[PDB]
């Protein structure tokens, strides 16, 4: 990055986590949503139009971020971490999505995920005799109660 | 036929800012020198002539390109005001040229290129005072005509005389002071306007703003078009409402009329040209052919005509006619066609064997006229 | 601008505005609405038909312009604005979009954005190794209370 | 010319233009073309096969014609054309395209392309060493609105 | 040169760049190429043909120059030029391409290679027993954003 041209490029998408999410394909769906409002009123007594207030500013939206594992292996990594949630521990963490620059070494921007993350879906892959592209891949759904840079 | 041929025919001793720039001739309250006519905006001209300390009608028939649509405008001084001889008939509004010294006057602008009007504000600015006799004003007004005769591609604005009814211009028109030429234009009542400088109501000459109109019209549409249609922007009132009965009387001598519209304001009525010939009465097709030519001969213009030869002649009508037929697929042109709608014509029949010195001969035909 | 036959064309879109977005690469959901209301009735008491009358005129609508950076770098420019906003200031600012001709020297359309402009939402591209042509861009959303030419 | 039998054969292609370029070897690709539309339409209420509407009249296509000059030298003339398009400082040019017959003073043939003549590609040949047969030309391609004969 | 006829010949393509390579057969491929766009617009309200506006004036588009190596040796220069691109170390070159004709004291023209200069494709020959007349080529293939002549 010795110029202002380049932008990080996806070279090395990776994550701080104490469970086992070695390798990764692809993570998705982060957004930072500040929530408005809208309301409308008629002016203070005399011939001029109404006014819209849209400077009103209501609290932060959450939502959770999709990650895909290449594909299902021997390793029950994040089969358990659904099964503690079910069987009614509050077994949450932290997390952390790490963008990195061409050079890696350098590791310019990172997104904390708050404490209380938690997995609410495993998703298999289709099983079709024949497909060849189609590689046994895991969706895994991880709710992000609130995401600061 | 005007030219359609050259600058100068007998002899080729020859070897931008658009229709919106005028010249104005009269006195200033302060003003540069006199003779080195300047061309320049509102926030400018004040600056160096005045805010109408002098009384003098520049300071107001300026606005005709300020408080209209407009641009810049040349200006010749004359002389300035006096503290706290130039109302005769021979300096000033009159061909001033000083032998040859383009001094203040229709003189000083021959060297000035770029200028499609020319008007003259403090003409009758003295009439009563300097007693400028009829002739002394009918010398300067024909002096400022012929002028524009000759340089060729600009026209004059003739104001009538002060104060007087509408039988009494039909006496000048007809029969003291008729001027007669494709190069001229009149418009009759006065307009009342106001002088910030010192109160609520002076009288001005029908100028200025009314020339503010045709710069106000070219952006509009093409020059083709007539501002016989306008808002005199400006103006207060007039001194006198011309009725039917009388519009009946002056439009058939080519007097254009100024009036008070019931609903619509005040607006310039009357389009034609203060001439004899049927050819030329209507002003917007005087107007139309002055703009293809500066338009036409700034583009075609190569210096020393090497040898007469066919690839020029080639040269030049295949750029005429490019030129040309833009005018026919825009609504300027009548006709369904090209073909019928101009014709351009450069080969040895305009330009014969003799072959002497100049050819360069380009014959054109308008809508039914020839060039 | 020579002639009437050319018209603007994406050329230089560029803003004027107090915090950085020094380099973009569109602008996009930019439009201007009048609201309209429509009221049928019968006619006056004879043998014609009724009228319908949509010369009616509320008021002017409001919306917001998506503004798209070319991508992530290390200057958190608008990750700051957005959060001033959530932490409750009214970091609200001026906009202006401006419309450059062929010879850029020439800058003959603007558009003025309220001050009371603001930014509620950022939004992450997809990351996902190997795709080479995704390119970690960034989504800006910014309210515009009013757009005048 | 002296005879009606005789064809046109190639004694030299000749341009009109306001740069000065001054020796070519062709003229590539020049035509004039009108757009045809059509459609299907059944009979007048007897079940006799429809008809053909082929002639209906659209508008006439653009296009460009392809030069090449003799070959690189020190001169700028092309190099000069583009920069100006390229820098966005409307320079187009008027051109004619000439056929001389056997007789060189005998010129029957002019085409017009309207003042539009915009340079939009110069191409260099092959630089090989020891290719002995090659010399370097150079392909400027020039695009335009209207051809007339 | 020395006369106002001749076109250049292929004496010899000549390369500057910060990298120690020495003998080369050709260079392939050199272009300026500027975008061209288009409208069809309709006439001022008159059934008149409407008019093309095909001098609309882009931006440039940007490609790469192949040279091919006389052919391999024991040196690494390619290798390693490609090596570092691949290895994320930005090291993009000047480069100067340079066609000497006849007087090699004389090179009128030299064309501006952008630093961005960045190697991006190796590719070797074909090995055949016995096909006794090939010699192994190298091909190296070079991007490039901007070209000036």
């Amino acid at each position: 990055m010795s110029l202002p041209k380049p932008e990080d490029v996806l070279v090395a998408p990776n994550f701080g986590i104490q469970i086992d999410g070695v390798m990764v394909e692809y993570l998705n769906s982060v957004s930072n949503l500040q929530i408005e409002q809208d309301v409308i009123r008629y002016q203070q007594n005399q011939g001029t139009t109404g006014r819209n207030n849209v400077t009103l500013m209501p609290g932060v939206a959450k939502d959770g971020s999709v990650q895909v594992e290449r594909g299902m292996s021997q390793s029950s990594v994040f089969t358990q971490w659904i099964n503690d949630s079910m069987a009614g521990r509050m077994a949450t963490a932290r997390k952390n999505a790490t963008i990195i620059v061409m050079d890696y070494e350098d590791n310019p921007v990172k997104r904390w995920n708050l404490r209380n993350a938690w997995c609410s879906k495993v998703v298999a892959g289709t099983l079709k005799a024949g497909d060849t592209n189609a590689l046994t891949e895991t969706i895994t759904i991880v709710f992000e109660e609130l995401v600061v840079e | 036929m005007p030219s359609y041929l050259s600058p100068g025919v007998y002899v080729e001793e020859v070897a931008g800012v658009g229709t919106s720039v005028a010249a104005f001739v009269g006195l200033a309250p302060t003003g540069p020198l006199n003779e080195p006519t300047l061309v320049t905006n509102w926030t400018q001209y004040v600056a160096a002539f005045g805010d109408f300390t002098g009384g003098y009608y520049l300071a107001h028939s300026v606005y005709g390109f300020f408080n209209n649509g407009g641009s810049a405008a040349y200006v010749v001084r004359v002389g300035g005001s006096a503290e706290d001889q130039a109302e005769s008939a021979h300096p000033g509004p009159a061909q001033y040229l000083g032998d040859s010294s383009d001094r203040t006057g229709f003189g000083g602008l021959e060297a000035i290129d770029e200028i499609s009007m020319v008007a003259v504000p403090d003409l009758m600015a003295a009439y009563q005072r300097g007693a400028i006799d009829l002739e002394a004003v009918k010398a300067v007004q024909l002096g400022l005509i012929a002028h524009c005769e000759l340089m060729g591609d600009r026209v004059a604005i003739i104001d009538p005389p002060p104060n007087q009814n509408a039988r009494q211009i039909r006496v000048w028109r007809q029969e003291t002071a008729g001027y007669d030429s494709k190069y001229a234009a009149l418009y009759y009542p006065w307009i009342k306007s106001f002088d910030p400088a010192t109160g609520q109501s002076r009288l001005v000459p029908p100028s200025g703003h009314v020339a503010g109109i045709w710069a106000r019209n070219d952006s509009e549409r093409g020059v083709h078009k007539a501002p016989a249609n306008e808002v005199v922007r400006g103006a207060v009132d007039l001194e006198l409402q011309i009725t039917r009965g009388e519009q009946d009387l002056l439009n058939p001598i080519g007097v254009n009329c100024i009036r008070s519209f019931p609903g619509r304001g005040i607006r310039v009525w009357g389009a034609r040209t203060l001439s004899s010939d049927p050819a030329w009465r209507y002003l917007n097709i005087r107007r139309y052919f002055n703009y293809l030519e500066e338009s036409i001969l700034i583009g075609t213009q190569w210096v020393v005509f090497e040898p007469n030869d066919h690839n020029l002649w080639a040269r030049i009508r295949r750029n005429v006619s490019a030129f040309l037929v833009n005018e026919w697929r825009n609504g300027a042109l009548f006709g369904q066609s090209p073909d019928q709608a101009y014709y351009v014509k450069c080969d040895e029949e305009t330009n014969p064997p003799e072959s002497v010195d100049l050819g360069r001969v380009v014959c054109e035909i308008g809508i039914a006229p020839v060039k």
